[PDB]
RNA sequence: CUGGGGGGAGUAUGGUCGCAAGGCUGAAACUUAAAGGAA
């Protein structure tokens, strides 16, 4: 049907000196005018799932759980925190 | 006095202090700034403060022992 | 061990916001590589 | 309550009260020139008086009667004054874009808010003495942290010229009423606009915020008063 | 097996001659009579920074927080960086790196992270100015504490790079037999997130409290402007008085506050480094614990510096008991044969240290 | 019977127009014919 | 009115000493006026 660049100029005459409206606005319509960052299924009988967002969970994970390892990895100490 | 006094070590260091006359805090004990303000209004307290390569190795290493030597 | 290449990029939400960015530096510039009519 | 302190354009000063005549006593040469702003102090017994003679004066309350003690001459011609509401700070606005912020228990110069680059209209002080507002014909009222004399926001309201700004009695939100027919209700936390108030038709010379509860006044020059309460 | 010390007092002094001598200690009843008893958290995480910094060092708090058992390792030094909290600045641990500093393996170059300055504590301006010249005449020529960013309390965030790269294998023996002329007198007068005329108010203050001394009076001028200024404002002014034949220095600083003028803040500042040039002899009442501690870590001779007697007090003789404490050295104060002052000449023979981690 | 006091008010713009520029910038990190 | 390094034409530079970039100004602690610039 229509684009989805005359749909985000409807959008934008939709949602139209106050600061946090704007950044609401701006926010609302990213993470809608955004659909390659969700992953929607077919229903047999929709949003299943969210691919950039659990990438940079799950590398930001191993990413300091990479760095603790570096640190850890020539040391003999440690302090002995019985607290 | 005083290094017996600093040695002797039963007695407080402000009991050594006292019978003369802490480090987490880095800078120094100083006086209300008012009784500083009447101390230092005058200057002149302190307008007198203000104002062969191988024999030389040896040398110095004799004139560190002649400094050891005549400060024992 | 050693390995030959570096693998694929992974693309995720702090890839994606700085390739739009970069993107919106350029076309509030008008910073566009096209081809001109001769 | 009951009496009025006032100050006109020429130099003289006047008392009037509710009950009795007009005159208690005027003040003939109370100042040297244009009179433009004072203040009481929170208990009254002493009041502040800015003047385009370049200076300030002090006046106390004689037993009903006025009396001129001391006096601070500046550079330039003041033209608004303000003390916090706990007797803590003088904040003066000067003609030369700045105010100076003095303890009144010393005259001490504790601050100098600068930068607002053209003459600096109503000052306010808000309940905790933390928190100055300053108003001017920049068409921006700037907030300013009181403590270190840091800026906070420069926000550009009305299009024309900030003629008054007012805190509230126990919040810090607070009205500016200007010289293009409006006046704006705003936060001082997030710094929006909580609303837009569009009665007037001209110039909108002062306003006033009761004492507590806090509705508030606003006078114009369509000759218009008008009242302001909650929903 | 452990050398035992009561209390927490010299906390950071304790552990860096532990470090340094090699000695298991044992520091018992940390604030056990008191309502939250035990380490607080900046000191614990000085024992962080003291395990990042050293390896093989087994530290051992308790259960009760109230006593630690530090048994020293090697000091490796290496990159690292350090996020103290807000508990103190970044000075507070900076401070008690520069003994360890120049006697690693690899060469300190440690990032800290915080707030910049506080009213009890070392700034970036005391710990450069006053506190790297006595390394540098003890026996480093190569340490820099570098700042990327300043954070004025309470908020802080201000980073400043710490780096030394002369690993020396002792610090030389000083001979300090006399008075060093001061020459001129100069300083640092910053400001962070507040308005650029407070500075020139803290000079001028600190200028006409200086100014009937027939010496040449210098402040430098530094507001921060941008991201380097940090998360909150703040304005401090820090003056050092500078014997340039010799290279000696004598300092004093401090900083401002929710309702401090700048002119008062200047000429106390001024006020205070007057006195501490009446009170002082070749160090400052500051800089003397490192002074002596460097003449005590020396080579296996003697080495002599001149103190006053002002400077003698409870703080710098449990100094020297914990000193003795450690590593069972004494100092001798011989006074000087004029009269017209009471100045010591304290002599110190080093115990015969060398670093022996730097490789060969 | 009047107390008159002055007061003077420098503001300092040419302190940030003598921030490190360039020379506190690199101090501040130690014929014809 | 005595004092002198070493040819001519060039080339390169991970060395040392300098000088130099950014990026609309106002305008930062303030996302802030007027005015100007640019297109």
């Amino acid at each position: 049907a229509g684009s989805q660049l005359k749909n985000l100029k409807a959008a934008l005459k939709a949602r139209g000196y106050d600061r946090e409206e704007k950044k609401k606005a701006i926010a609302e319509i990213r993470e809608e005018f955004n659909p390659f960052e969700i992953k929607a299924a077919r229903n047999k009988r929709i949003a299943v799932g969210k691919p950039g967002i659990s990438k940079q969970i799950g590398e930001e994970q191993r990413k300091r759980a990479f760095e603790a390892r570096k640190m850890m990895k020539n040391k003999r100490g440690g302090v002995i925190d019985k607290r | 006095n005083i290094g017996k006094l600093i040695y002797m070590d039963n007695i407080s260091p402000e009991e050594c202090i006292r019978r003369w006359r802490d480090l987490e805090k880095f800078v120094p004990y100083f006086d209300t700034f008012e009784k500083l303000a009447k101390k230092w209004k005058s200057v002149d307290a302190i307008k007198e403060r203000f104002l062969t390569w191988y024999e030389l190795q040896k040398a110095k290493i004799s004139k560190q022992l002649e400094i050891n030597n005549i400060e024992y | 061990f050693d390995r030959t290449a570096k693998p694929v990029p992974v693309i995720t939400s702090e890839v994606t916001e700085s390739l739009e960015d970069m993107i919106r530096r350029r076309i509030q510039d008008s910073n566009f590589d096209d081809l001109q009519r001769r | 309550g009951l009496l009025v302190i006032l100050g006109t354009r020429n130099g003289e000063l006047q008392l009037f009260d509710l009950a009795s005549s007009s005159l208690l006593d005027t003040i003939e040469d109370a100042h040297d020139a244009a009179i433009w702003s004072l203040d009481l102090t929170s208990d009254g017994k002493r009041l502040v008086t800015g003047s385009a003679d370049k200076t300030v004066k002090f006046w106390d309350f004689k037993v009903l009667k006025l009396h001129h003690d001391t006096t601070l001459e500046l550079t330039d011609d003041i033209l608004c004054v303000r003390v916090s509401p706990d007797d803590r700070y003088l904040a003066i606005s000067l003609l030369d874009n700045t105010v100076k912020v003095f303890f009144l228990d010393s005259m001490k110069f504790y601050l100098s808010l600068y930068g607002h680059k053209l003459p600096v209209l109503s000052i306010d002080i808000s309940f905790d003495s933390k928190m100055i507002i300053t108003s001017s014909a920049d068409k921006n009222i700037k907030i300013w942290g009181l403590d270190f004399g840091d800026c906070h926001k420069s926000l550009f309201a009305h299009q024309d010229s900030i003629m008054n700004v007012k805190f509230l009695p126990q919040s810090h939100n607070f009205f500016s009423c200007s010289k293009d027919a409006v006046v704006k209700y705003w936060d001082g936390e997030k710094f929006e606009c909580i609303q837009k108030l569009y009665a007037h038709q001209s110039e909108v010379w002062a306003l006033a915020v009761a004492t507590d509860g806090g509705f508030v006044v606003s006078s114009s020059h369509d000759h218009s008063i008008r009242i302001w309460e909650e929903t | 097996k452990y050398t035992t010390f009561q209390g927490s007092q010299n906390f950071r002094l304790r552990i860096v001659l532990a470090t340094l001598s090699g000695k298991p200690i044992k520091i018992e009843k940390i604030r056990s009579g008191d309502l939250n008893p035990g380490l607080k958290d900046y000191e614990v995480s000085f024992l962080r920074l003291i395990e990042s910094v050293t390896n093989g060092s087994v530290i051992e708090i308790s259960y009760t927080g109230t006593t630690v058992i530090y048994r020293p390792g090697i000091i490796v030094g290496g990159a690292s960086t350090h996020i103290c909290p807000s508990s103190k600045p970044v000075g507070y641990f900076v401070e008690p790196m520069l003994y360890l500093a120049p006697f690693s393996k690899k060469k300190f170059s440690i990032l800290f992270k915080g707030i910049t300055a506080s009213h009890n504590d070392a700034g970036i301006e005391a710990i450069k100015w006053g506190l790297m010249p006595v390394m540098e005449k003890f026996g480093v020529r190569e340490c820099a504490l570098h700042t990327l960013k300043r954070g004025s309390p309470p908020l802080g965030g201000g980073e400043v790079h710490l780096v030394v790269d002369s690993l020396i294998a002792q610090p030389i023996t000083m001979h300090e037999i006399d008075r060093p002329i001061i020459s001129s007198i100069t300083g640092v007068a910053y400001s962070t997130r507040v308005s650029p005329s407070l500075v020139n108010r803290m000079i001028d203050g600190a200028k006409k409290v200086l100014k009937n001394l027939q010496c040449e009076v210098n402040i430098t001028a530094d507001v921060w402007r941008g991201e380097n200024s940090g998360k909150s404002p703040g304005w401090g002014i820090t003056l050092v008085a500078q014997s340039k034949q010799k290279g000696w220095s004598y300092f004093a600083e401090d900083i401002g506050d929710a309702g401090s003028i700048p002119e008062e803040l200047g000429e106390k500042v001024a006020c205070q480094l007057l006195e501490e040039i009446s009170k002082s002899a070749a160090v400052g009442r500051n800089q003397l614990p490192l002074a002596i501690v460097y003449m005590v870590i020396g080579k296996e001779d003697i080495g002599r510096l001149r103190i006053n007697k002002e400077q003698i007090d409870e703080r710098f003789i449990i100094l020297l008991r914990d000193i003795k404490k450690i590593f069972n050295t004494e100092v001798f104060l011989k006074p000087v044969d004029e009269a017209d002052n009471e100045d010591m000449i304290a002599t110190i023979k080093g115990i015969g240290f060398t670093n022996t981690s730097k490789k060969i | 019977p009047k107390t008159q006091p002055k007061v003077i008010r420098f503001n300092g713009p040419s302190d940030v127009y003598v921030p490190p520029s360039k020379k506190t910038q690199k101090l501040l990190r130690s014929e014809n014919l």
